[PDB]
């Protein structure tokens, strides 16, 4: 057996570890900081780019930039910085001795995975790598070979239906709507109360407010009429400088955008209707088995009371005789990584690597042949 | 404003 | 075939720890004597650097070899910082402020070769070794800033910044790959 | 190695010394005295003008002018004379063998810096020189690398925040209320008691009265009511001619003007509101450390009870959750100069000196580039 | 992205 | 100063 690094490195937060464990060894936000003021105190040591948790702690004087947006790498230098910090600082392991199992969302541009392979082979000199689809790993982590995975990360949402292992590639529905859009929408709607977060350092504060207070309402209109007729839903959060703010109606208005993107000015259907459409695109003989094996993942599906909402919404769209099960495990946020460690620890997986030798003779165009 | 900026 | 070792050890050469306190032709302060002959240990290290990085076995024969090993390890740190600059007048400032930066010495965490380097025995020898290594660093950076930068475009020539990935026996004075 | 000269050169008093020590070598009132009578006896010595301590010694037959006012040099001949007396008489060292680290308050006319470096390079022919902000030097001397420095010298007051060594120039605040204005206010309020000080010679007497008997009231109106109720705050000062005066109510009415500039007919806010506005202009993620690391300096912050008053005021202004601390080292009167030494003694500073070559190449306008 | 959406 | 305030 061999130890193979599993680096999820989805948008939002990079989670890297070793294959064979039950939790990623190092999880840190994938951001890169740059100082935006003069240095005046010489002799204390300075750096020109902070990465990960260090960039988060010093966010007061930095311009946080995400290298990945909507599941696509848009700045490769910062991506290389993130990978270097993951390899040599978080895991503290030599990357030229271990295989690497990276993940990519479905229906992304091929140049993305091509440049990913080129970077991982020509910069870090990994002896072998493999680019897997996130939802397939999420299904691995759930310990079943049939079901529709509904993975809603921080920058992209997508559903993949699989039956007996034979994934249907013609019913994979992708939707560029995830935690970052919800964070921006919360930043927008927080003004009407009276609070204004406008700089990229305060977007982190808004994200913390979202992931600590926001939740999904089972019946949107009833909850609106309730929180608009009584002060029993307002919650108070303390900013990092002593100020306290109180949010009421906004609490469930942020995640509700997932179920009706008309708030964000988008035309696409909600995530529930997206999952239902993905199911309905499959053949008629497997739908009943998909309905009872719906799986959630990603940290955007960690909103309190989203499983019940998804069940109540799909049950309204599916025939009255199909049983709808929303298999949402309480370890959903790390599921995409957990399935990876399961995969990279298998025996036959050693025959699915992209060996460094195989790349040295064929360039980056080999990932489209060795990895679907 | 109340939080963020003055107004 | 063996790598390129230094041929400057003399029976009357003094030792610091277990490194030959070889004289150096420089202007910076330090405990090393001044050189009159046209080649000191730093010129020899810069001469042998480009070839010593490809070898993968290096037998320590005397203490001058340990000094040359240190300087070969430090040229790899100078190159990392000179790769980013775009003007020799900035490369000189970068090399000065790097030579000033205190690197680990034998017998401290972070030095890659504690096993094969005798640490100082007391405080005076510790101070002398610190000053000697600092002088070595400063003069090596000073001499290398005139090699890396070619006068045709006054920016680091690609014939020297291609050795940034090449590590001398995969060791380095900085962190493990950082 | 050769020592480096550190000349604080604040308006009011000039502090000069060698870089590396723990205290200034020569401290003398930065005044220039010229006689206003004609000598009638020959052979006792008649000099055109006295400078420094000699002027204070013979203040009777002299008119005293300050070269610096509100941190700005307004008379360059007397300033060159001050620098000459500093180099040749007070330090007993030539300028051509030492770098000079001058200090100057922020938000000054750039012509001041230009003429300073021009005089230091052309007249005295120094090898190199540097110009530093006084608050940054105070922060150096305080051992910290983060915090807000509230400096209040004889002529100018300024607050400068720094976080992790990154000064924020967009939140640096300057207020022209300082020691000399308080001395004039004391000369004005002493009239009610009947004591009339008009001449520039007696202004030094008034200044000594101030810095020996004044003290900051923790609660102003309560101290006023107390002084009105009983005579238990009255103190007696012995004039240098043999008279005695009693002051009980002006002792705190003089420094109180720092917190209520309306006494002097100014519209600006007090020093506590100034520091609070300086803090609130910084980003929300760094206000906590600025609250917990407020640092005082300068001579005018040597009044008894100023630290407690500012702490109470800021605590009344800041949110109740934040923790406030007013670091007031007992050597703050010289703190700025201390930092100067700590700046010039560093080994990572010998590249930031303005070399004579650079000056000859680029004119006096180089100080705006080689200095912050 | 290159066309449609930013990325 | 030159304009505003004396200095
Ligand atoms: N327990 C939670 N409750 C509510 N929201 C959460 C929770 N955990 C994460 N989120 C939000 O979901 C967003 C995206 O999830 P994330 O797991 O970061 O995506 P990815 O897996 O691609 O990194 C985050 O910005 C976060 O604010
Ligand atoms: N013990 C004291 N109490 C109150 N004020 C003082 C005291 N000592 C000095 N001062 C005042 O400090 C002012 C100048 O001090 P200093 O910090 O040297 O300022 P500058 O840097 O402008 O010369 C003078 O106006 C003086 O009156
Ligand atoms: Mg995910
Ligand atoms: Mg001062």
């Amino acid at each position: 057996d061999i130890a193979a690094l599993v680096v999820d490195n989805g948008s939002g937060m990079c989670k890297a570890g070793f294959a064979g464990d039950d939790a990623p060894r190092a999880v840190f936000p994938s951001i890169v900081g740059r100082p935006r003021h003069q240095g005046v105190m010489v002799g204390m040591g300075q750096k020109d780019s902070y990465v990960g948790d260090e960039a988060q702690s010093k966010r007061g004087i930095l311009t946080l930039k995400y290298p990945i947006e909507h599941g696509i790498v848009t700045n490769w230098d910062d991506m290389e910085k993130i990978w270097h910090h993951t390899f040599y600082n978080e895991l503290r392991v030599a990357p030229e001795e271990h295989p690497v199992l990276l993940t990519e969302a479905p229906l992304n541009p091929k140049a993305n995975r091509e440049k990913m392979t080129q970077i991982m082979f020509e910069t870090f000199n990994t002896p072998a790598m493999y680019v897997a689809i996130q939802a397939v790993l999420s299904l691995y982590a759930s310990g079943r070979t049939t079901g529709i995975v509904m993975d809603s990360g921080d920058g992209v949402t997508h559903t993949v239906p699989i039956y007996e292992g034979y994934a249907l590639p013609h019913a994979i529905l992708r939707l560029d709507l995830a935690g970052r859009d919800l964070t921006d929408y919360l930043m927008k709607i927080l003004t009407e109360r009276g609070y204004s977060f406008t700089t990229t350092a305060e977007r982190e504060i808004v994200r913390d407010i979202k992931e600590k207070l926001c939740y999904v309402a089972l019946d949107f209109e009833q909850e609106m009429a309730t929180a608009a007729s009584s002060s029993s839903l307002e919650k108070s959060y303390e900013l990092p400088d002593g100020q306290v703010i109180t949010i009421g109606n906004e609490r469930f208005r942020c995640p509700e955008a997932l179920f009706q993107p008309s708030f964000l000015g988008m035309e696409s259907c909600g995530i529930h209707e997206t999952t239902f459409n993905s199911i309905m695109k499959c053949d008629v003989d497997i739908r009943k088995d998909l309905y009872a094996n719906t799986v959630l993942s990603g940290g955007t599906t960690m909103y309190p009371g989203i499983a019940d909402r998804m069940q109540k919404e799909i049950t309204a769209l599916a025939p009255s005789t199909m049983k709808i099960k929303i298999i949402a495990p309480p370890e959903r946020k790390y599921s995409v990584w957990i399935g990876g460690s399961i995969l990279a620890s298998l025996s036959t997986f050693q025959q699915m690597w992209i060996s460094k030798q195989e790349y040295d003779e064929s360039g980056p165009s080999i990932v489209h042949r060795k990895c679907f | 404003w109340x939080a963020x900026c003055p107004a | 075939m063996p790598a390129y070792h230094s041929s400057l050890m003399d029976p009357d050469t003094k030792l610091i720890g277990n490194m030959a306190l070889l004289p150096i032709r420089s202007q910076f302060k330090g405990p090393a004597p001044r050189e009159t002959k046209d080649t000191d240990i730093v010129d020899e290290a810069i001469y042998y650097f480009k070839a010593n990085v490809f070898f993968k076995n290096y037998e320590i024969k005397n203490e001058a070899d340990r000094t040359l090993i240190y300087i070969t390890l430090y040229i790899s740190e100078c190159l990392k910082k000179l790769q980013k600059c775009n003007s020799k007048s900035q490369g000189e400032k970068e090399m000065y402020t790097l030579g000033i930066t205190n690197f680990p010495i034998p017998g401290e965490p972070g030095f890659p070769l504690n096993a094969i380097y005798a640490k100082p025995a007391n405080k005076q020898e510790d101070e002398v070794m610190r000053a000697y290594l600092q002088q070595l660093r400063q003069e090596t950076g000073l001499r290398l800033c005139e090699k890396v930068f070619d006068p045709q475009n006054d920016k680091p020539s690609k014939w020297w910044t291609c050795f940034v990935k090449r590590q001398f026996m995969n060791k380095s004075l900085s962190g493990p790959g950082q």
